[PDB]
RNA sequence: CGUUAGUUGCCAGCGGUUCGGCCGGGCACUCUAACGGGACUGCCCGCGAAAGCGGGAGGAAGGAGGGGACGACGUCUGGUCAGCAUGGCCCUUACGGCCUGGGCGACACACGUGCUACAAUGCCCACUACAAAGCGAUGCCACCCGGCAACGGGGAGCUAAUCGCAAAAAGGUGGGCCCAGUUCGGAUUGGGGUCUGCAACCCGACCCCAUGAAGCCGGAAUCGCUAGUAAUCGCGGAUCAGCCAUGCCGCGG
């Protein structure tokens, strides 16, 4: 989990956005 | 607990059959913090007890409960010279816990894939009297016994 | 219809200053729509006590802006006065609105 | 025609308004059922209401935020039975023994410095 | 990693450029390790600082795009 | 070399980036809260006498 | 069946099961599997041979692959050699690549462990 | 719980509502924030010489109601001359200064503190206001367009209970994976790019394509916590161009 920068989890941790988790 | 003898937390009553007993079995299944979820695996348990047997969950519940506490149990003792394992009884409160303690613990062991089956079958099984939470019952009560020689320190 | 903002650090002269203006726009004005507290912007600092390695043990600090606000619908120069000049504050600040 | 209580629990505040009749209960605009959905415990939110035998003969409007949806869950319990005190003086007689009038004192508690966590301390590992 | 430019030295260039109207030095000594090699200013041997000294380096077509400190390595038995 | 370097750290530089904050009281690189220009040090001092206005202990 | 290079997935689903090959991640099989409209859903196990070949088409052609790539990044390395930049020697002395720590850690890139003694 | 006070609350009550508490209208409620009230073993039973101890009533709160700030004479010839101050001693075309580059980031190894996992009480994707501290005018950036995205355009609003960072996440509901070193886990490396900065080789973080390592719950040992605690899940801030923060100080579920 938190550690995939390509699961949802990877970037709400990361705190980042991207393809994986757009900006609404 | 050196000053007083501790309350013993008081539980809520149960949202459905209105027993704290459950409550306090459903406390043991809950992990991280999840009560939701731990709640819906034991009241999902208890549909698998419908759709399995005739009787009524509860009463499986309790009897299954009842026939995993132990009686005896060896509490270590050192003394100077050797290690003594001595059989006392079982205060009511300790049966209560180490029985619901070990079914979740049987339960998990198993094999089905899903919470509220391992659950389920562990109840059934073992209020029949052939649970691996009464293997981890019968042993102690065992060990016990087996030490019945030391049985005379008993503090 | 006025609209003056009073920020603060001291919490009881603002209550107290700005309730001069409570009182000299209700003798030479008239209606008032109370004084009204808008929530405060705290600010904290946190440092570790010692002047080395002493990383736990620290001390807590906070330098909180008091946010206080008036309204009163009565703009005459019979009121701009003593609210033109009779003071009692001494580290205010004031925003003037219309 | 109307009743008020005012519920809170940590961090959550209970406008609560009851009416007689019906059983419905609006909650910010929403059935019950559809606020409190899959969550198990809500039932007992409504549990002031099957103490007194009210049990579902009157409506109720309800306003509550703050906070988290288990801890408006016992906010709302708290209105439910702080209304129906002020719909009848001797409601009270018989609320005290499951005392759904006490407000719940209970709050997260403080992150001191040093621990982890409010209480939680460190790994000590000594060599 | 940049794409405006490539951020290379002024005095680097200045001596690559008016080096090469008729030039074949190798005593050609720089600090400025942070310049990215520019495309086929080859042949010129560089010599880059490490901190301690100028390295040697003769270079080729295909370490191009590649800044120029990456062959003038930092430390000892690595 | 702390002298040379308190100086250094007014003046304006070649390129901005090698700008800095420093306790202006007790000299200080490290640790200098922007809304003071004071090191943590310099400071829990000040705050201590009160020549610091409107900042107090904080409790809760 | 027999995708790319001399490669054949099976039995479960083509999005999961294309993943199979070098150079085929969750990311490029969700491209295929619309560009050339196959429901992602099925098991290998029943689709059709016309799908099986506009997979296979759309595939070996949009990208390089199954050990052309691990012949390309062989290739890439070699080169990283060259002259000799830094990441070179770093390939060479089988060290982190990427400007982080070997004082700890740096263990996926090194032999398990290799203990000796010290310290008096 | 009361008093005071209306650019945050509201059909609570009625009117208009392009159905956005937005438009009049109102602080009742919620809240924001300033002052007050409340708990004292005061009341009843029982024991006691007393202090008080065991129970019970009332009450939001009982017997220190829950958390802070607060650290006695002194002990460790404890820590720090590198924050500062300071006696003493040593350098004074150099043990001072200024710069370009390098090093503080080295790596056969070994401990500490953590992070992330080893899965089905789980992972993934879609939808779905439960909000409870803070920061913002050489900035927060709503909204548009370009881009799979990082980000780049244009551009509004708010010196900010008004505007923005801001989506809380666990949760709920649907769907999917079926016990597989896997749709578990994301180390390593390849490639292509974004941003800040004079400059990102040594030495930044971010996005995307590929690559997918060890890990199937850990020997002898050993750590934390007694209640909103532990366990678990996100949120912000300080320093700061940016950032190696999984750290730190804080907030709630
Ligand atoms: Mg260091």
């Amino acid at each position: 989990g938190k550690g995939d920068r390509r699961t949802r989890r990877g970037k709400i941790w990361r705190g980042t956005y991207g393809k994986y988790r757009p900006r609404k | 607990a050196r000053r007083r003898r501790a309350e013993v937390r008081q539980l809520q009553p149960d949202l459905v059959y209105g027993d704290v007993l459950v409550t306090a079995f459903i406390n043991k299944i809950m992990r991280d913090g999840k009560k939701n979820l731990a709640a819906r695996i034991f009241y999902d348990a208890c549909k698998i007890i419908q759709e399995k047997t005739g009787q009524e969950p509860l009463k499986v519940f309790k009897q299954a409960v009842e026939n995993v506490k132990p009686r005896m149990e060896v509490r270590s003792r050192r003394v100077g010279g050797a290690n003594y394992q001595v059989p006392m009884e079982v205060s009511p409160r300790r049966q209560q816990s180490l029985a619901l303690r070990w079914l979740v613990q049987a339960a998990n062991q198993r094999p089905e894939r899903r919470a509220a089956v391992r659950i389920a079958h562990e109840l059934m099984d073992a209020a029949e009297g052939k649970g691996g939470a009464v293997k981890k019952k019968e042993d102690v009560e065992r060990m016990a016994e087996a030490n019945r020689a030391y049985a005379h320190y008993r503090w | 219809k006025i609209r003056i903002k009073l920020r603060g650090f001291d919490h009881k002269t603002l209550d107290a200053s700005a309730q001069k203006i409570v009182e000299a726009a209700r003798r030479s004005g008239a209606q008032v729509s109370g004084p009204i507290p808008l929530p405060t912007r705290v600010r904290r600092f946190t440092v570790i006590r010692g002047p080395f390695k002493h990383k736990d043990s620290r001390e807590h600090f906070e330098l909180r802006t008091h946010n206080r606000l008036v309204d009163i619908i009565n703009p005459n120069r019979k009121t701009i006065e003593q609210l033109m000049t009779l003071d009692l504050p001494t580290g205010v600040e004031i925003e003037i609105k219309t | 025609e109307q009743y008020y209580g005012t519920g809170r629990r940590k961090e959550a505040v209970a406008r609560v308004f009851l009416r007689p009749g019906n059983g419905k209960v609006t909650v910010n605009g929403q059935d019950f059922n559809e606020y409190f959905q899959g969550l198990v415990r809500a039932v007992a939110a409504l549990e002031p209401l099957r103490a007194v035998d009210a049990l579902g003969r009157f409506d109720a409007y309800i306003t509550v935020r703050g906070g988290g949806k288990s801890g408006q869950i016992d906010a709302i319990k708290l209105g439910i039975a702080r209304a129906l005190v002020q719909y009848n003086p001797d409601y009270r007689a018989k609320l005290k023994p499951l005392g759904f009038l006490t407000r719940d004192a209970r709050v997260v508690e403080r992150k001191k410095y040093g621990k982890h966590k409010a209480r939680r301390a460190p790994q000590y590992s000594k060599r | 990693s940049l794409k405006k430019g490539v951020f290379v030295d002024d005095h680097l260039l200045e001596k690559v450029l008016e080096l090469n109207a008729k030039g074949e030095k190798r005593l050609i000594k720089t600090w400025s390790r942070r310049s990215t090699i520019v495309p086929e200013m080859v042949g010129h041997t560089i010599a880059v600082y490490n901190g301690k000294q100028h390295v040697p380096v003769y270079i080729t077509e295909n370490m191009v795009g590649h800044k120029l400190g990456e062959f003038a390595p930092t430390r000892t038995y690595r | 070399a702390r002298k040379a370097l308190i100086e250094k750290a007014k003046r304006t530089p070649k390129f901005k980036v090698r700008a800095y904050t420093r306790c202006v009281r007790c000299g200080r690189a490290r640790s200098v809260y922007r809304f003071f220009g004071l090191c943590r040090i310099c400071l829990r001092e000040l705050a201590h006498k009160g020549q610091l206005p409107g900042v107090r202990k904080a409790s809760w | 069946a027999r995708i790319a290079g001399v490669e054949i997935p099976r039995n479960k689903r083509v999005d999961v099961a294309l993943t199979y090959i070098y150079g085929i991640g969750k990311a490029r099989a969700k491209e295929a599997l619309e560009k050339t409209g196959i429901n992602p859903a099925t098991r290998v196990k029943d689709l059709t041979e016309a799908e099986v070949v506009r997979l296979r088409e759309y595939v070996e052609n949009t990208w390089k692959l199954e050990g052309e790539l691990r012949a390309e990044v062989a290739a890439n390395i070699k080169r990283l050699m060259d002259i000799g930049c830094y990441r070179g020697l770093r390939h060479r002395r089988g060290l982190p690549v990427r400007g982080q720590r070997t004082r700890t850690n740096a263990r996926t890139r090194k032999g398990p462990r290799k203990t000796v003694a010290g310290k008096k």
